């Protein structure tokens, strides 16, 4: 099989620089059945570039496409607000038509510290036997965080689930939410419980905290 | 109108079958082809295979040559895709592509595309969200609602009626161990409005025809 | 035959029954036209083309004067002034296969529209797109000709059907294509209008 | 297509002079009597314009 492989990964640049796209394929496919599409979160793939250098219907004319055989390169000449989502590459004159992992471009931005709030369990949720404590780290930049939960200063690992939101359309920033599970018997055995935030815009870790009851 | 519409959200249980629909518009079906292409949540694009609509040739993928068939019914101008077998692993977002063609010619690539079709794969069953209170610690603050134990997804979460919007980060669902769903909205608000505004997130579960209006407090 | 390579007879001097064939429930389909056919046995024509094919029954509606479709485009084209008959009937007991029969077969693309009795059994790859086809299949690189895939449990509407249309003509030479010409009793001893030989 | 207006398509003879035809008798085209019923040889002899 033909194997599609993308660069970069992520693609941090500002709106306005010119973006740059990598596509190589395992094997020399022709240029007239190679293609580029985009995708946004929740949304269906869309067609920009097909025969390798052919701009699609409504695709604006600063997305461009060149290449030939295995390398394949991908030009945004000016980055707009609304051309920061995914992008695939996929050849598809020999079978099967493999796709490419795609390629992340996101608003570049200054390093932000996240903010950091801690939440107590609810005490309608305790009276279910189970108990939820919420981590959240709001607007920061890069995506990139830590965060470890410590229970009576006992680093917990394992007992945690995070959820990352993507990049916000205003103020360029992620935010994150890190649920820490436990039952109501070891909610009541412990008192103290904290949560640890490891930051790039952060000059040491911050740590949020809350006395079980007071 | 050259569309392309899908079948929409499925839940299936494991071992089961799943047949999408894809129907065309627009262009003329008989002369043109249809892709099925699968994502898993937060995953590439994964190519499950192809169809020509005149012949009915197939080609699949290796991945997917064992449990899934592409048919295709020009009377009706749709298509069809067939995954027997259902698992955990099948739970993803299944689109369909054709390039669109007159009576003698088609387009050079996959300019249409259906708005995709989420499979779901497991033995959970339609549950209803519980929706407890993130309360505001005692210049700014944060409170907000965890939509906890619900299944499908998703859940839609709004605050007061859709009136505040500014400062809302709503984070995509986590699937726990236990088979359910669960999402976490908040918001930052000045510190000085906790005690003259109140907060109330209105949660809304389609499959399980859910509406909570949740207030939260700060304590 | 198969459609797009259909058979062509010749017929020159031979007296012929169209009385025993319009009787028959046997021919599913029996449709004149510029001639009626009842009023047959008495025409007289220097010659007669006897075409010969197989389709399917939702193709049957394709095969008179003025349609359009892929057998009449691609395989087999009727002019307008066609003067003659078309006869059909039902073969699903003779031509249709178990998992399909891959004999008969029908052009499926042609780049222009066959002209009247016109037969094209060319295999060259269709190119339906700008990118030139060289012979090899692919996207927009599709053979002409594609199998019916008869089978006895298909549909009336896809059953196979064998098709012969008849067609008469006359050129600027003796007409030696006759129909019966019955005769009748003769009575002696009486005024009779007569007819004998010529 | 406008049926409205029809023409007679089969008859046993020819008609006369200024003569007018409008029944709806089944023609049977062939050996077999129709007896009023349409089917194999037994045609409407009217039929529409097309
Ligand atoms: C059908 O369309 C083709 C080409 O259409 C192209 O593909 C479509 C999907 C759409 O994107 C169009 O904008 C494209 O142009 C026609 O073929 C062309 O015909 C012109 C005649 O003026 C000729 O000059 C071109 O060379 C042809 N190009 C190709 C690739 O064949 C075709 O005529 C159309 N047929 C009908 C019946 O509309």
């Amino acid at each position: 099989d033909i194997v599609m492989t993308q660069s970069p990964g992520t693609l941090s640049l500002s709106p306005g620089e010119r973006a740059t796209l990598s596509c190589r394929a395992s094997q020399s496919v022709r240029s007239s059945y190679l293609a580029w599409y985009q995708q946004k979160p929740g949304q269906a793939p869309r067609l920009l570039i097909y025969g390798a250098s052919r701009r699609g219907t409504g695709i604006p004319d600063r997305f461009s496409g060149s290449g030939s055989g295995t390398d394949f390169t991908l030009t945004i000449s000016r980055l707009e607000p609304e051309d920061f989502a995914v992008y695939y590459c996929q050849q598809y004159g020999s079978s099967p038509w493999t796709f490419g992992q795609g390629t992340k471009v996101e608003i570049k931005r200054t390093v932000a510290a996240p903010s950091v709030f801690i939440f107590p369990p609810s005490d309608e949720q305790l009276k279910s036997g189970t108990a939820s404590v919420v981590c959240l780290l709001n607007n920061f930049y890069p995506r990139e965080a830590k965060v470890q939960w410590k229970v009576d200063n006992a680093l917990q690992s394992g007992n945690s689930q995070e959820s990352v939101t993507e990049q916000d359309s205003k103020d360029s920033t992620y935010s994150l939410s890190s649920t820490l599970t436990l039952s109501k018997a070891d909610y009541e055995k412990h008192k103290v419980y904290a949560c640890e935030v490891t930051h790039q815009g952060l000059s040491s870790p911050v740590t949020k905290s809350f006395n079980r009851g007071e | 109108q050259v569309q392309l519409v899908q079948s929409g959200p499925e839940v299936k249980k494991p071992g089961t079958s799943v047949k999408v629909s894809c129907k065309a518009s627009g262009f003329t079906f008989t002369t043109s082809a249809v892709q099925w292409v699968r994502q898993a949540r937060g995953q590439r694009l994964e190519w499950i295979g192809w169809i020509v609509v005149g012949s009915g040739n197939t080609n699949y993928a290796q991945k997917f040559q064992e449990r899934v068939t592409i048919t295709r019914d020009m009377s009706t101008t749709t298509a069809y895709m067939e995954l027997s077998s259902l698992r955990s692993e099948d739970t993803a977002v299944y689109f369909c592509a054709a390039p669109h063609c007159n009576s003698t010619s088609c387009y050079d690539a996959f300019d249409i595309w259906g708005q995709g079709t989420m499979v779901t794969v497991s033995s959970a069953s339609t549950k209803g969200p519980s929706v407890f209170p993130l309360a505001p610690s005692s210049g700014t603050a944060a409170l907000g609602c965890l939509v906890k134990d619900y299944f499908p997804e998703p859940v839609t979460v709004s605050w007061n009626s859709g009136a505040l919007t500014s400062g809302v980060h709503t984070f995509p669902a986590v699937l726990q161990s236990s088979g359910l769903y669960s999402l976490s909205s908040v918001v930052t608000v000045p510190s000085s409005s906790l005690g003259t505004q109140t907060y109330i997130c209105n949660v809304n579960h389609k499959p399980s025809n859910t509406k909570v209006d949740k207030k939260v407090e700060p304590k | 035959a198969s459609v797009y390579a259909w058979n062509r007879k010749r017929i020159s001097n031979c007296v012929a029954d169209y009385s025993v064939l319009y009787n028959s429930a046997s021919f599913s389909t029996f449709k004149c036209y510029g001639v009626s056919p009842t009023k047959l046995n008495d025409l007289c024509f220097t010659n007669v083309y006897a075409d010969s094919f197989v389709i399917r029954g939702d193709e049957v509606r394709q095969i008179a004067p003025g349609q359009t479709g892929k057998i009449a485009d691609y395989n087999y084209k009727l002019p307008d002034d066609f003067t003659g008959c078309v006869i059909a009937w039902n073969s699903n007991n003779l031509d249709s296969k178990v998992g399909g029969n891959y004999n008969y077969l029908y052009r499926l693309f042609r780049k222009s529209n066959l002209k009247p009795f016109e037969r094209d059994i060319s295999t060259e790859i269709y190119q339906a797109g700008s990118t030139p086809c060289n012979g090899v299949e692919g996207f927009n690189c599709y053979f002409p000709l594609q199998s019916y895939g008869f089978q006895p449990t298909n549909g009336v509407g896809y059953q196979p059907y064998r098709v012969v249309v008849l067609s008469f003509e006359l050129l600027h030479a003796p007409a030696t294509v006759c129909g019966p010409k019955k005769s009748t009793n003769l009575v002696k001893n009486k005024c009779v209008n007569f007819n004998f030989n010529g």
